């Protein structure tokens, strides 16, 4: 799609730029987000919005380690912002790239795929209805059902509320907040804790307590627990 | 109690007739009434366009007697659709395809009638066979300056799909009204017609044009093909060691080898192996 | 094929800019002035670009 994104007509680079906005959508590429990086730079207006867009749909969630373009484009969001003298319909896509950059509190990631590459199915209803925004604001106001919740939980006695705190031994700051304006090798995620599909493979379960997680843990979902 | 993202539909014919009446009358402002329907609060067809006698003077152009327009819209409702007066359109030529101070005049009294009334302007002479210019206004309030115009609850009319121009921003632009998106509505009937009038019948096709002709134009394009090359050696083979950086600067004057060899190979080509397959076919078709 | 297609349309958006006057230094100045004359009129002392 790269020399797609340099055509002769603007609609055409807009279909590029959200093609891979909502492809690589949840894992931060490289190469993905450096076709980007120009496309916000041309005369046509509409293109630099979805070229916002696009790229705060592929920024989600990753926090200055996977990709170290995100302060860079945080930045941008609030310069576009923030500029006296600029497209209104290209603000249209600052304004909303600050909603689906930050979505739900960090806590929920659109991604397509599911536990096991079966493809997940209001996602992609509602990434198909996100576009049509370009002919009505309220249709592509769906995105509710694009986001799922990425946490490990889960309850002994069908109810029975557990502590399970133990994190992998990496550094903390591939899986930190972003730490909003306003070196301990291990860390601590308590029961209810997010986690998203970028270092989801690395955690392990503590070895203090006596309930094991039957299901060999490599999944965002629901676990039981054998106390023994 | 609000304007939406409208958007114009003109059909083909009221095109062509006002394309045809604005280079009538090149010089100066021709006229015209539009016909059409209001299909919804949103969008807004013209089906039909025609012109009246006008008297025209250097800067302005009037009506004359209007028992024309009146006999007129009421002969036309016998005969087949019977639409209103939804719009006026004049022309522009050399111009900055504008509403002046004496055309946004009458569209205060056009638009006293109904309120959905559109205004057309076109342009004969800037347009050119590709692209015809054309422009749709809409009269906005003057009084109100302070809240907004159209909502814009989607982004249909902006700077999609088209951007407004400099000397529109000039004259008026969004300044006392506003500019509408034009899409042309094709139907099936005049879609299957439209691409079919360029063609010819079977004589056209199967007919080989004569062979002495023929014989004689590759002679010609032969010979001239001759010195061409007797130029091109000589234009190879100097290639003074300068980079083209200014041998394209010493090339803007009358030297032209190199870049007529290959339109007289097209020539050449495309008009020798259509005449033989086209002999081929008259020879084993009839029989 | 394609900058090319676009330079065309680019070419036709910037072939509506104003032109420039062409003509002959008499003498620099000081603080970065020279001595210009344009052909039907006198003379202008003026200022230099930055390139």
């Amino acid at each position: 799609v790269s020399l797609l994104s340099e055509s002769y007509n603007p609609h055409v680079r807009y279909g590029a730029a959200m093609a891979l906005g909502i492809c690589c959508a949840g894992t931060g590429n490289k190469e993905a987000i450096n076709l980007l990086e120009p496309m916000t730079n041309d005369p046509v207006n509409y293109v630099r919005q979805g070229a916002l867009i696009a790229s705060a749909l592929i920024m989600i969630q990753q926090t200055e380690i996977t990709c170290p373009k995100v302060n860079q484009f945080r930045q941008l969001y609030s310069k576009v912002i923030n500029d006296k003298h600029d497209d209104v319909m290209a603000k249209f896509g600052a304004i909303l790239a600050q909603g689906i950059l930050d979505a739900g509190g960090h806590n929920v990631t659109i991604s397509l795929q599911s536990r096991t590459g079966h493809t997940h199915m209001p996602s992609v209803v509602g990434v198909l209805v996100f576009t049509q925004f370009w002919f009505w604001f309220p249709l592509s106001h769906f995105l509710s059902l694009a986001y799922t919740p990425t946490c490990v939980i889960g309850l002994n006695k069908d109810l029975k509320m557990p502590k399970v705190q133990y994190k992998s031994n990496c550094k903390p700051s591939t899986f930190a907040y972003p730490a909003p304006l306003e070196e301990p090798n291990f860390q601590l995620l308590d029961n209810p804790a997010r986690v998203m599909p970028a270092q989801l493979k690395v955690l392990t379960m503590p070895e203090t307590c006596r309930y094991q997680p039957f299901k060999p843990l490599s999944i965002g979902g629901i676990i039981i627990l054998k106390d023994t | 109690a609000v304007d939406t993202a409208e958007q114009v539909y003109i059909s083909s014919l009221a095109l062509l007739k006002m394309l045809k009446h604005g280079r009538a009358g090149v010089p100066m402002e021709v006229m015209g009434l539009m016909l059409g329907e209001f299909v919804d609060d949103y969008t807004v067809r013209v089906i039909d366009v025609f012109a009246m006698p006008q008297s025209g003077t250097g800067v302005s152009v009037e009506a004359v007697d209007p028992v024309f327009q009146a006999k007129m819209l009421d002969m036309l409702k016998q005969t087949g659709r019977p639409e209103m007066v939804v719009g006026w359109y004049h022309s522009h030529p050399g111009f900055g395809c504008w509403l002046s101070g004496v055309d946004i005049n009458t569209q205060q009294s056009f638009e006293a009638l109904s309120e959905r009334a559109v205004a057309v302007v076109v342009d004969p002479i800037q347009s050119v066979k590709g692209k015809v210019v054309i422009d749709a206004f809409r009269l906005i309030n003057a009084n109100m300056m302070v809240l907004g115009h159209e909502p814009r609850q989607t982004t249909s009319n902006l700077g999609h799909l088209n951007k407004p121009s400099i000397q529109a921003l000039i004259h008026g632009l969004n300044r006392h009204y506003y500019s509408i998106t034009i899409n042309y509505r094709k139907n099936e009937l005049e879609q299957k017609m439209l691409l079919n009038l360029h063609k010819k019948s079977w004589m056209e096709g199967l007919t080989l044009q004569d062979y002495s002709e023929h014989c004689k134009h590759n002679e010609s394009v032969v010979k001239e093909m001759l010195e061409l090359a007797k130029n091109y050696n000589k234009a190879v083979e100097e290639e003074d060691k300068m980079t083209p950086e200014q041998l394209a600067i010493k090339n803007v004057g009358k030297q032209d080898p190199k870049r007529h060899l290959e339109e007289h190979v097209d020539v050449l080509m495309t008009s020798n192996i259509v005449q033989c397959l086209a002999a081929m076919l008259d020879t084993v078709v009839f029989k | 094929l394609n900058a090319k297609v676009r330079l065309l349309r680019e070419e036709l958006q910037l072939l509506q800019e104003q032109g420039s006057y062409v003509g002959e230094v008499v003498r620099a100045m000081d603080k970065k002035k020279v001595l210009v004359k344009v052909h039907p009129e006198g003379k202008f002392v003026v200022d230099v670009d930055k390139n």
